Formats: structure tokens, C-alpha cells, sequence
């Protein structure tokens, strides 16, 4: 945790906001509406 | 060889337009996620610093 | 009159030592990894392994568990750009 590498971390989604928040609303609604046959869940981080 | 989902053109174009913004990028991480080192141990030796 | 011998076998595994305060697994990013003392300075490391003798040259194989990530972005048609990052050790180049 360093403001010297804080945007460095938050850029690669290593910490901070989670996937269900930093995505555009349209993409979130799309990925939720087409979950069954064309998944898009394993291409984003949402770190811990 | 490769395989394409025969998705409708409107939906595919919309998805393409949405996935090009500078905030809907993609991320990946190697499952093992480690750096490797190998050190030699000579025959019959027992201590490795 | 007899004497006793004990041993154990454990293959198909790697020995693990976590860098956590209580050794548990409370997340991908352990609390010690964020500790200011290990984050805002530099330090040297020394390790000493003692094993049992064998009669042929061998190798000790060490894995430092770190973060390795890649971000992929593609603004215009027919263009691919990437940014790699390995946190504790190296990241591309500089200047």
C-alpha cells in the first residue's frame, strides 16, 4: 500500500473497486442478460 | 481451426462498441503466479544457503 | 530384542510457507504484504536449508509466490495493446 504504487495497483484491479462497479452500466446489464449461453465472467478480476 | 458463435449482427456490433471504451478493458493472471529459482546441491552435501 | 524405525512419505506436493501474520489464508493479498515496514523501504533476505545427503547432484527448487497480472486493451479496429506487471520483482523496463 503506497501512493507511490497506488494507481499502479488499482490500475490492474489488484485492489480497490470491484468488477460490478468499475464497468459501464450497459456492459453490466448485457453480461447479466446473456449469462446462460455466452458467459463473460472469467475475463474480469474483482480482487480480494 | 476456430469457431464463432453465430450471434446476431446488432448484438455483436453493440458488444463490440461497448468493449472498446478505455474502461472496459480485460484482465488476466497466471494461476500459479510465482517466480522460480533453482540452486545446485552438490553430491553428498547437506547445507544450502 | 528389537528396535523401532519411523518415517513418512509425501509425494505429489510442494511445501508451503505463507507470508501471513497468523499463517491463515484471509485473502489474496495478505496483511503483512501491506505492512508499512515491508512496503516503504528495502531489506535483505537470508535463508538456510538443511536436507539429507544423497549420492548424486541435485537441485533445490524455490518458488516465491507473487502477483502476476496482465491488462489488455484495444481501442481501434485491428489494434492490441497490453500492460504486464509482476509486483515484487520486475515490470517491463523504465526510462
Amino acid at each position: 500500500a503506497t501512493p507511490s504504487m497506488m494507481p499502479q495497483w488499482s490500475y490492474m484491479h489488484i485492489s480497490g473497486q470491484d468488477a460490478s462497479e468499475y464497468l459501464s452500466p450497459g456492459l453490466v446489464q448485457f453480461a447479466r442478460a446473456t449469462e446462460t449461453y455466452f458467459s463473460l465472467n472469467n475475463k474480469f478480476r474483482n480482487p480480494t | 481451426y476456430a469457431t464463432f458463435f453465430p450471434m446476431a449482427h446488432n448484438t455483436a456490433s453493440t458488444l463490440e462498441a461497448m468493449l472498446r471504451n478505455d474502461t472496459n478493458d480485460q484482465s488476466f493472471n497466471d494461476y500459479l503466479s510465482a517466480a522460480n529459482m533453482l540452486y545446485p546441491i552438490p553430491a553428498n552435501a547437506t547445507n544450502v544457503p | 530384542d528389537s528396535i523401532t524405525q519411523k518415517k513418512f512419505l509425501c509425494d505429489r506436493t510442494l511445501w508451503r510457507i505463507p507470508f501471513s501474520s497468523n499463517f491463515m489464508s484471509m485473502g489474496a493479498l495478505t496483511d503483512l504484504g501491506q505492512n508499512l515496514l515491508y512496503a516503504n523501504s528495502a531489506h535483505a533476505l537470508d535463508m538456510t536449508f538443511e536436507v539429507d545427503p544423497m549420492d548424486e547432484p541435485t537441485l533445490l527448487y524455490v518458488l516465491f509466490e507473487v502477483f502476476d497480472v496482465v491488462r489488455v486493451h484495444q481501442p481501434h479496429r485491428g489494434v492490441i495493446e497490453t500492460v504486464y506487471l509482476r509486483t515484487p520483482f520486475s515490470a517491463g523496463n523504465a526510462t
